[PDB]
Protein backbone atom coordinates (compact mmCIF):
# COMPACT_ATOMS: atom_id res chain seq x y z
CA UNK A 1 0.00 0.00 0.00
CA UNK A 2 2.22 2.46 -1.84
CA UNK A 3 2.54 4.89 1.70
CA UNK A 4 4.71 8.40 1.28
CA UNK A 5 5.59 8.35 4.72
CA UNK A 6 6.47 6.41 7.34
CA UNK A 7 6.70 5.89 11.30
CA UNK A 8 10.42 4.37 12.27
CA UNK A 9 12.04 3.81 15.59
CA UNK A 10 14.91 6.31 16.11
CA UNK A 11 18.53 5.19 16.54
CA UNK A 12 19.42 8.12 17.73
CA UNK A 13 18.60 11.68 17.89
CA UNK A 14 17.13 12.54 14.81
CA UNK A 15 16.12 16.65 13.71
CA UNK A 16 13.73 18.03 11.57
CA UNK A 17 14.63 17.50 7.72
CA UNK A 18 17.38 14.97 8.67
CA UNK A 19 17.91 12.76 6.26
CA UNK A 20 17.61 9.41 7.23
CA UNK A 21 19.55 5.87 6.51
CA UNK A 22 19.28 2.43 8.14
CA UNK A 23 21.31 1.93 11.76
CA UNK A 24 21.50 -0.32 14.16
CA UNK A 25 18.73 -3.37 14.64
CA UNK A 26 17.28 -1.68 11.48
CA UNK A 27 17.07 1.88 13.11
CA UNK A 28 16.36 5.35 11.59
CA UNK A 29 19.60 6.91 11.88
CA UNK A 30 20.53 10.76 10.45
CA UNK A 31 23.27 10.27 7.80
CA UNK A 32 24.65 12.92 4.89
CA UNK A 33 25.72 10.31 2.14
CA UNK A 34 23.31 9.66 -0.75
CA UNK A 35 22.81 6.19 -1.36
CA UNK A 36 21.95 5.88 2.35
CA UNK A 37 18.94 7.94 2.14
CA UNK A 38 15.67 6.70 2.19
CA UNK A 39 13.84 9.50 3.48
CA UNK A 40 14.28 12.82 5.45
CA UNK A 41 12.27 12.85 8.77
CA UNK A 42 9.40 15.59 9.14
CA UNK A 43 9.55 15.55 12.87
CA UNK A 44 11.62 15.76 15.38
CA UNK A 45 12.70 12.38 17.82
CA UNK A 46 14.54 11.06 20.16
CA UNK A 47 16.52 7.97 20.50
CA UNK A 48 13.37 4.67 20.93
CA UNK A 49 11.26 7.28 19.75
CA UNK A 50 9.25 6.84 16.29
CA UNK A 51 9.84 9.82 13.45
CA UNK A 52 7.59 10.42 11.33
CA UNK A 53 9.18 11.48 7.60
CA UNK A 54 8.92 11.30 3.75
CA UNK A 55 10.13 8.44 1.61
CA UNK A 56 11.49 10.11 -1.48
CA UNK B 1 12.61 4.38 -7.15
CA UNK B 2 15.64 3.92 -5.03
CA UNK B 3 17.92 1.10 -4.69
CA UNK B 4 21.84 3.17 -5.39
CA UNK B 5 22.24 5.82 -7.58
CA UNK B 6 24.97 4.52 -10.18
CA UNK B 7 24.60 7.81 -12.10
CA UNK B 8 26.00 7.84 -15.74
CA UNK B 9 27.64 10.88 -16.86
CA UNK B 10 24.96 12.14 -18.72
CA UNK B 11 23.09 12.33 -15.66
CA UNK B 12 25.37 15.31 -15.30
CA UNK B 13 23.30 18.12 -15.91
CA UNK B 14 25.50 20.93 -16.13
CA UNK B 15 28.36 18.92 -17.43
CA UNK B 16 29.98 20.23 -20.71
CA UNK B 17 30.28 18.47 -23.74
CA UNK B 18 34.07 17.99 -23.71
CA UNK B 19 34.21 17.49 -19.92
CA UNK B 20 31.80 14.75 -20.79
CA UNK B 21 33.67 13.38 -23.03
CA UNK B 22 36.87 13.39 -20.72
CA UNK B 23 35.18 11.70 -17.97
CA UNK B 24 33.83 8.91 -19.96
CA UNK B 25 37.58 8.95 -21.90
CA UNK B 26 39.63 5.27 -19.96
CA UNK B 27 43.53 6.24 -21.15
CA UNK B 28 45.77 9.21 -20.89
CA UNK B 29 45.98 8.73 -24.97
CA UNK B 30 42.56 9.32 -25.46
CA UNK B 31 42.13 12.79 -23.17
CA UNK B 32 44.84 13.85 -25.47
CA UNK B 33 43.00 13.36 -28.54
CA UNK B 34 40.36 14.73 -27.10
CA UNK B 35 41.98 17.88 -25.36
CA UNK B 36 44.67 18.74 -28.09
CA UNK B 37 43.51 20.24 -31.16
CA UNK B 38 46.31 20.87 -33.62
CA UNK B 39 47.52 17.77 -34.86
CA UNK B 40 50.97 19.22 -34.77
CA UNK B 41 51.16 20.12 -31.50
CA UNK B 42 49.25 16.62 -30.67
CA UNK B 43 51.63 14.91 -32.66
CA UNK B 44 54.83 16.22 -30.77
CA UNK B 45 53.17 15.71 -27.05
CA UNK B 46 52.75 11.46 -28.36
CA UNK B 47 56.45 11.95 -29.37
CA UNK B 48 55.45 10.58 -32.89
CA UNK B 49 56.16 13.41 -35.27
CA UNK B 50 56.44 12.99 -39.04
CA UNK B 51 58.84 15.43 -41.26
CA UNK B 52 55.26 17.27 -42.05
CA UNK B 53 54.63 17.23 -38.32
CA UNK B 54 57.99 18.69 -37.48
CA UNK B 55 58.22 21.27 -40.11
CA UNK B 56 54.70 22.23 -38.91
Amino acid sequence: YPLAAWQVIAGSDIKVGDNLTTGKDGTAVPTDDPSTVFGYAVEEAQEGQLVTLVIS
Amino acid sequence: RSKEISIEVEDIKDAGDTGKRLLKINTPSGARNIIIENEDAKALINGETTNTNKKN
